[PDB]
């Protein structure tokens, strides 16, 4: 034997067909998971939890695929989500139906994959112009605007029938952490979900939802106008990072040792008493001898806080987090916070922190869900972080692309009238882009139960007469416009829908053997 | 709608089953034949080396040549019994050169691998193979010349004819006495019938090589000699040699017959009934005065018991294909009725005697002037020599064999492979395509067998190679090289010849066992 | 090609794995020779391909660097280790010819064993090569070409997009030019009194998927991946002269040396004792802050202790990054790197001269993750390029694809002369040494015609990936090199040729410097060197012995 290698290679151009099988493969399974009728598809981990949810993103992430080729369709997901987060599963079915739309040659024509790619990015260039005229600019300002552009990625998700509550939900979670460019992050919304309830009953509130009760009896769980000081150091007794080694040769050395230790706490009490604070939040553990001294003074204690809350603390009241309790000053104190309250909930105690509400830095806001069980809760909080990403791109930019199919057909019509024009040796892979753009509104059609091919032969039809804006009805499965559909998309999601797929395609064609197990 | 669980892929071939495609399978075809030929390439020329060959069974089997080499290894994969086929095809046909047409088909193969590797596809090189093919065979039969122009002797022609073959073997520094046999064995056989069988050589274990003896006669060895040998004289002056067909025995071979008797007196009539059928059978055979009696089936004790006190010899359990020796230098033929017998069917000779060599006794027939067979009794002290050297006539036959049918002088050593060669260069100049590559290629491919020649000598064959297309350069031809002189030199003065049928087969095999393995670009094995 | 293995011989003994030896060493040597040769033969040129590899974790690799998919093949046969560290010598040292120097020496190998069958000596065949090649880099001298007569960068433009060919980058290599040209003329210093020097790797790859990898921008300065201490620290420094300091103290709370006990006979010396030890730290950052630098830099983590005082002072902190890219942070900027705050004089002090200067700091979010763009730099200009593609398997193969192109650029400017690539100089090698030899002649003049066929292997090779007719390109390549050869310098024509040929896309033979492919003479020579004594120490080999492991 030789090194590690051989077993069964796979060589010629069965090595590539095994590549278009197997990406195609990834495609097929979330194929229905596109439209507004599009189903449910459940996961299990091998954790022993549940996932369900029809977004191809949270699908194609669990579930395991052992395939070189096929594991590159499961990165693409992740593309889609964090630099925009709507629209993963359009991604994945068009560049499944790219690989194999483009390239079903070298199987019969023997075309070389880099003359195929090389029209592919000749194809992605005049892509995007063909989007960018056909998008028509919308206004950021106007509110009745924002609701009908959430209502995108709502429409195909289960919570279309509270689509009219969950557009005032992502508007103000949006608008709120927003900051004056216009560059928002959803690090500093607040996925946290309540169990149970009803979902009209849900609303965005101001400021940061804690989990904890007050620590002792006496503690105010109301207070009309709350000032919140946050302190990382914990308000035991420090042992140091060196060991202190007492030697004690007289008897009365030992009682003045923990004599000290209750004056010494004491002292970083009285210091946090020159500030009044209502409220001190620790973010490490307290003793039971630090909260007497605060609440002979007024100052409420909490348990101890994660690294992740504090910062969206500060940004509520405006505090600033102070270490060092002797350098503690007023203008680090947060204030103009509108109420202080504890709910009483069977599974855990809730407290409650209002904002005053009334340029400086970005708020911090919580979005309260409640949902009929605890994967319901998971289901909608995916459907607000797509919800709420959409908003993201529209101030960003402020065009906006058509909708229901409407763009990827509207550049298979422009791709097949250049692809006369071009002639040359380019022309079979230039011309097969427009026929992998038309698949996606295909699949609107079988998801509604139509018939695609006298559809999709009038759609193309009305598109040059009628206007760029035809699309497919999801419900209906008529041919309507987007004009009068009322529902529209932001050009961001399509321009990384063609850029993903068409970029990834080419990695796949330039694959010549593939070898297993090598080595780790 | 799934009958249950989750349902398996179905692979379209069965499972196990070695499937690969492409330029890859090519070359490990080729890798196959070249590894065959390996182990072919020291055995060529006069200075060749044998191979030992240990079988399954632990049978000692050493051959020099390349048709039975490869007949005792099992060969597995296709593209390496394409060079058993060539093998088998150029021993059946002819005999002789079955190493060299190995070693011409897989040279084809190892010219065509720089070939594979470059856009040039295996259909196109195998063109240019078909091409060169055709005129390298009409070049041959230009280079051949008539043995009956000079007016020569025709003993003489089948005498050096015969030497050339001897070479390679254990033979060439016997070959004084062993060519003097061989070409005296074909002129017994008829000039428009020749058969191989008739030439059969018997194995007798132990002796001297030079100790063998040719006789135009024939020797049937012997089986049981039943009661009644040793009495009767193996020394005949002029015998009468009578084969009979019909067993001799009481009741033996005969289907049985169910007697019933009736009668006590009948009973004794039928029990010498048998000493009578018996007893009339061997009386017909004295009166036509037959010494010898021989009979494919065995011969009863009563018949050796009558045959003894007339001295006549009987000996029976001969094989077939030993009888129908015996009955062509007999003259008559075998009649299997004993009362049929008639005088011409009756065999003689000028002396008959049997002498035992190897602890085993033989039946020669001597003194045959008009006997069409011929023996070969070899003898050695390994008996692994006696089947080197059977197998070493047996394809030194063959060249006088072939000779008187068609007489052709062609040359040897590595003398018409480098002037075919040339004459392929100068045909290739103006060919201007991807054929002028391919012609080039195959005649620099003839030339392997000159390589194997000087390198099993320990002489370069870079230097001898040289010298070769600057004397080839003028017009010469049985130019070659010489292992006595340690020059290369003029082969028709060495007065080495060899027939045309073993240059014309090797170039037609080699060429067609090349262009069937690269036709091959995928290779499917089940089970 | 080895069958019936080998007769193991009882008179012949030695402890551990069987003794072979004979013409079957030399069959295994070229055995394993082209197995790892066929491996790169389809990744060499535009029209190659290159191939996956799997961890056997589910993790693959794509690249189409020859040095990563033999680095990734662990060969148990021991000269087979040859070629595999040849390749990682190449990019090392050169950081071009990986793929090129591996099929050359295997060519050698192959050709070469052939010869020692035909009974020449193989110190008679390493002499014919040796001597073919004294004379090829000779000729190699003789068709340089030092530009004259460009305009601009277009010199540097069409070389670098050589090396981007046959990549990923290669569709996109006219957009990506630029960006290599100007990202190695911003990192140039000076060295050895008056000789110029680059570095490398100094320019940041930073790996952000998303958008195109048309629309990667080219920052104009240099860019630090790394996350913000505190997220209440101001992403975006307004106004020019950004005071950066670059520092190896963290900032702590910290253990006193372990070589120290410290015994108290008194419970009041706690309160002093503890607070010291917070209070030492407070030392250093206090005289910083009072400094203005508005950015600081630190190679250890930072406690929250010391973040507090970066909030209300306004100053941006940072926790660990790699130690190497601090060095060029203030190199750049004019900070000086501070292993140890200490003065001459036994009083701690700080100088306003370890301060570094920018024209602004900003921390830019590239999808999910943020990074600090550093632009505008002081004391000496620096670059940074953020590769984009659409999964991270492409970010890794465009890195790899980035760093090879960095090297070609680098070569190109430390030796003015070039020769012109795309089989050009593999075919012009090739007749120059079939007259050479022909004087001597004798015995070495086979194993010299040989080496000249050998170096056929790199322009055929690239006629088979591209699905194309070998042969009609070869012969042309043949054609119009060899009849030119004997030409005299004056009438001109003649040599107005042979400098062109094999074009894989569209397979004709048109001129490379219209074309613009060009390749420089560094990474002509010393390939052949090192797969000469690649191929002289396998050739040298008659009898490999293995010993079992203990
Ligand atoms: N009600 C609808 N009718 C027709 N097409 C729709 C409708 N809703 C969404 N689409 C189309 O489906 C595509 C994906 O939308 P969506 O399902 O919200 O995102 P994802 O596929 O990532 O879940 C969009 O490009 C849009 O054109
Ligand atoms: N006396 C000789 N002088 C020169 N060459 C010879 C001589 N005898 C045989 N050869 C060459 O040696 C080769 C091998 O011959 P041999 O081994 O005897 O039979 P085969 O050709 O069947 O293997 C032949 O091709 C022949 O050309
Ligand atoms: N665009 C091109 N046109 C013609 N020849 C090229 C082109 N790009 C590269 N080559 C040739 O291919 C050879 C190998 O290039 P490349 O594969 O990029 O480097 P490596 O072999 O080190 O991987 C070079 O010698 C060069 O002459
Ligand atoms: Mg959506
Ligand atoms: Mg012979
Ligand atoms: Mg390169």
């Amino acid at each position: 034997v030789f090194m590690n290698a051989s077993q069964e290679r796979t060589t010629g151009r069965q090595a590539q067909i095994s590549n278009i099988t197997a990406a195609k493969a990834v495609a097929d399974v979330i194929r229905t998971c596109l439209g507004p009728k599009a189903m449910l598809k459940m996961l299990l981990d091998p954790m022993g939890g549940l996932v369900l949810t029809n977004d191809g993103h949270a699908i194609l992430r669990e579930i395991d695929v052992a395939h070189p080729a096929a594991k590159s369709m499961l990165e693409l997901s992740r593309t889609q989500d964090e630099e925009v987060g709507d629209g993963t599963t359009t991604v994945i079915i068009l560049a499944g139906e790219i690989l194999a739309q483009c390239a079903p040659y070298l199987i019969e024509k023997n075309i070389h994959p880099v003359i195929i790619i090389q029209a592919l990015k000749k194809a992605l260039t005049d892509a995007l112009e063909v989007i960018k005229q056909v998008s028509k600019p919308v206004d950021v300002e106007n509110d009745a605007a924002m609701k009908k552009l959430i209502q995108a990625s709502i429409g195909t998700k289960y919570v279309i029938h509270w689509s009219e509550k969950m557009c005032e939900l992502a508007l103000d979670a949006v608008k709120t952490v927003r900051k004056d460019f216009e560059i928002d992050i959803k690090r500093y919304v607040r996925v946290e979900k309540i169990p149970g309830g009803d979902v009209l009953d849900s609303r965005v509130l101001k400021g940061v939802l804690l989990n904890k009760d007050v620590v002792h009896p006496k503690m105010s769980r109301h207070i009309e106008n709350p000032r919140v000081v946050l302190l990382d150091c914990p308000l035991e007794y420090k042992k140091g990072e060196s060991q202190t080694n007492i030697e004690i040769e007289k008897e009365e050395d030992w009682n003045r040792i923990l004599q000290i230790e209750e004056e010494q706490v004491q002292l970083m009490c009285e210091q946090i008493l020159a500030v009044r604070p209502t409220l001190v939040i620790t973010e490490k553990g307290v003793s039971d001898l630090a909260q007497h001294y605060l609440l002979k003074g007024g100052c409420s204690v909490l348990r101890r806080v994660k690294k992740s809350d504090n910062n969206r603390i500060a940004r509520v009241t405006g505090a600033t987090i102070v270490n060092r309790v002797e350098d503690l000053k007023e203008s680090d104190v947060g204030t103009n916070c509108g109420l202080f309250k504890v709910e009483m909930i069977g599974d855990e105690y809730f407290s409650f922190l209002d904002n005053c509400k009334e340029s400086g830095l970005q708020k911090a806001c919580t979005i309260m869900l409640r949902g009929g069980s605890k994967d319901i809760l998971n289901e909608i909080d995916r459907n607000l972080q797509d919800a709420m990403a959409v908003a993201r791109n529209v101030m960003l930019s402020p065009s906006l692309s058509p909708g229901g199919g409407a763009t990827e057909m509207a550049v298979s019509v422009k791709l097949a009238e250049k692809a006369k024009q071009l002639e040359g040796i380019q022309q079979w892979p230039y011309q097969a882009v427009a026929d992998a753009m038309e698949c996606i509104p295909r699949t609107l059609i079988q998801n509604a139960g139509g018939d695609p091919i006298r559809l999709l032969s009038q759609l193309r039809a009305k598109h040059a007469q009628g206007n760029f804006t035809t699309g497919i009805d999801g419900d209906k499965g008529k041919i309507v416009d987007m004009v009068s559909y009322g529902i529209w998309e932001p050009e961001v999601i399509k321009q990384q829908s063609v850029k993903t797929a068409i970029e990834s395609a080419c990695l796949l064609l330039r694959v010549d053997d593939i070898v297993s197990g090598v080595r780790k | 709608m799934n009958f249950g669980s989750q349902t398996p892929t179905i692979v379209v071939l069965k499972e196990g089953t070695d499937a690969s495609q492409g330029k890859g399978q090519i070359i490990s075809n080729i890798n196959a034949c070249v590894a065959v030929q390996e182990a072919l390439k020291p055995t060529l020329g006069p200075l060749g080396s044998d191979i030992l060959i240990v079988t399954s069974n632990q049978k000692t089997t050493i051959s020099n040549d390349g048709a039975t080499i490869l007949k005792l290894l099992d060969v597995v994969h296709p593209a390496a019994k394409t060079l058993v086929d060539i093998s088998r095809a150029q021993d059946a046909e002819v005999g002789d050169g079955t190493t060299s047409v190995t070693i011409l088909a897989g040279e084809l193969m190892k010219e065509a691998k720089p070939f594979l590797e470059e856009g040039i596809s295996s259909h196109l090189i195998m063109k240019g193979y078909r091409k060169a093919v055709s005129l390298a065979v009409e070049k041959i039969n230009e280079l051949a010349v008539d043995i009956t122009s000079e007016k020569s002797s025709g003993r003489e022609l089948l005498e050096r004819c015969a030497r050339t073959a001897m070479s390679s073997k254990l033979i060439h520094n016997n070959a004084d006495f062993f060519v003097k046999m061989c070409v005296d064995a074909v002129l017994s056989l008829d000039r428009n019938d020749l058969d191989d069988k008739l030439i059969g050589i018997k194995k007798i274990p132990g002796g001297a090589m030079e100790e063998s003896l040719f006789i135009n006669g024939v020797a049937f060895k012997k089986t049981f000699s039943y009661a009644g040998f040793e009495q009767q004289p193996k020394k005949f002056n002029n015998p009468k040699i009578l084969s009979l067909n019909v067993e001799l025995e009481l009741k033996a071979e005969k289907d049985n017959a169910e007697v019933r008797v009736e009668h006590v007196e009948d009973y004794q009539a039928i029990v010498d009934a048998e000493w009578q059928l018996i007893f009339e059978k061997l009386r017909q055979v004295e009166e036509t005065g037959a010494n010898i009696v021989l009979s494919k089936l065995p011969i009863g004790d009563l018949a050796t018991q009558f045959f003894a006190d007339r001295n006549i010899f009987c000996a029976g359990r001969v094989s077939a294909d030993d009888m129908n020796r015996v009955i062509q230098a007999v003259g008559g033929s075998i009649q299997s009725t004993t009362s049929d017998i008639k005088p011409e069917h009756l065999g003689t000779c000028a002396l008959f005697e049997e002498m035992q060599i190897g602890s085993e006794r033989y039946n020669l027939f001597q003194g045959c002037p008009q006997a069409k067979t011929c023996t070969l009794l070899l003898r050695g002290g390994a008996e692994q020599v006696i089947a080197e050297v059977e197998r070493s006539l047996h394809d030194a036959i063959m060249i006088v064999k072939r000779a008187l049918q068609n007489k052709l002088i062609v040359a040897g050593g590595g003398a018409t492979e480098m002037e075919v060669s040339k004459c392929l260069r100068d045909y290739s100049k103006t060919i201007a395509g991807k054929q002028q590559m391919i012609i080039n290629a195959f005649a620099k491919a003839l030339e392997v067998i000159p390589r194997q020649l000087c390198e099993n000598a320990g002489f370069d064959a870079i230097e001898i190679l040289n010298k070769l297309r600057l004397a080839h350069s003028k017009g010469e031809k049985w130019y070659g090289v010489v292992f006595e002189t340690e020059n290369i030199g003029d082969n028709f003065a060495k007065f080495v010849w060899e027939p045309a049928l073993v240059k014309i087969n090797a170039l037609n095999s080699a060429t067609e066992a090349t262009n069937l393995i690269l036709s091959v670009d995928e290779t499917i094995t089940n089970k | 090609m080895s069958q019936l293995f080998n007769n193991s011989r009882s008179d012949t003994l030695f402890l551990g794995g069987e003794k072979i030896s004979g013409d079957d060493i030399r069959n295994q040597n070229v055995l394993a020779t082209m197995a790892v040769a066929n491996v790169v033969k389809s990744s060499l040129g535009p029209v190659g391909l290159d191939k996956m590899l799997v961890d056997d974790i589910g993790d693959f690799t794509v690249t189409n660097d020859g040095a990563t998919i033999l680095s990734l093949l662990d060969v148990q046969h021991p000269a087979g280790k040859i070629l595999v560290e040849l390749a990682q010598q190449q990019d090392r040292e050169i950081g071009d010819g990986t793929t090129s120097v591996v099929i050359i020496a295997s060519e050698l190998l192959k050709r070469a064993n052939e010869l020692v069958k035909n009974k020449i000596h193989p110190t008679t065949i390493i002499t014919g090569f040796r001597v073919a090649l004294r004379e090829a880099i000779r000729f190699i001298n003789e068709v340089l070409s030092t530009s004259v007569d460009t305009l601009g960068k277009e010199t540097l433009i069409n070389i670098a997009k050589t090396s981007m060919s046959s990549k990923i980058i290669g569709a996109d290599s006219d957009f990506f030019s630029n960006m290599v040209v100007d990202a190695l003329l911003a990192v140039k210093t000076q060295n050895s009194k008056g000789e110029i020097k680059y570095p490398v790797k100094a320019v940041n790859v930073l790996k952000a998927h998303g958008k195109s990898a048309t629309e990667s921008l080219l920052v104009p300065g240099y860019a630090l991946n790394c996350t913000v201490a505190s997220q209440a620290m101001p992403k975006r420094i307004a106004g020019g002269n950004v005071k950066i300091a670059c520092l190896d103290l963290n900032l702590q709370k910290a253990r006193m040396a372990m070589g120290v006990q410290i015994n108290i006979d008194d419970p009041e010396q706690l309160e002093q004792i503890r607070k010291r030890e917070a209070g030492i730290v407070l030392e250093r950052v206090k005289k910083i802050i009072d400094a203005g630098a508005q950015v600081v830099l630190t190679t250890k983590g930072i406690d929250d202790l010391c973040l507090k005082e970066f909030v209300e002072a306004k100053i941006m902190g940072v926790r660990r990054c790699k130690k190497e890219d601090l060095r060029r942070i203030a190199r750049a900027t004019g900070a000086t790197l501070v292993s140890s705050m200490s003065n001459l004089e036994g009083e701690e002090t700080f100088e306003s001269s370890y301060l570094g200067l920018c024209d602004e700091v900003v921390q830019a979010k590239f999808s999910d993750d943020e990074c600090i763009l550093i632009k505008g730099t002081s004391k000496h200009s620096s670059s940074s390029i953020i590769l984009r593609g659409a999964n991270d398997y492409s970010l890794d193969e465009m890195e790899r694809s980035l760093h090879d192109s960095l090297s070609v650029v680098k070569r190109t400017l430390e030796s003015g002369n070039v020769v012109p690539g795309g089989g050009c100089v593999e075919a012009a090698l090739n007749i120059y040494l079939d007259n050479f030899a022909t004087t001597v002649g004798s015995r070495e003049q086979l194993a010299i015609a040989e080496f000249a066929a050998a170096l056929l292997i790199i322009p055929k090779t690239l006629a088979v990936n591209a699905a194309k007719d070998s042969s009609e390109l070869v012969a042309k390549l043949r054609s119009y090199h060899a009849a030119s050869q004997m030409a005299k310098p004056e009438d001109v024509k003649r040599r107005s040729y042979r400098n062109y040929g094999l074009d894989l896309i569209r397979g004709k033979i048109v001129d490379e410097i219209h074309a613009g492919v060009l390749e420089p003479t560094i990474s002509k020579v010393k390939s052949l060197k090192s797969a000469l004594e690649a191929c002289v120490a396998i050739l040298r080999i008659d009898t490999m012995i293995t010993v079992d492991p203990e």
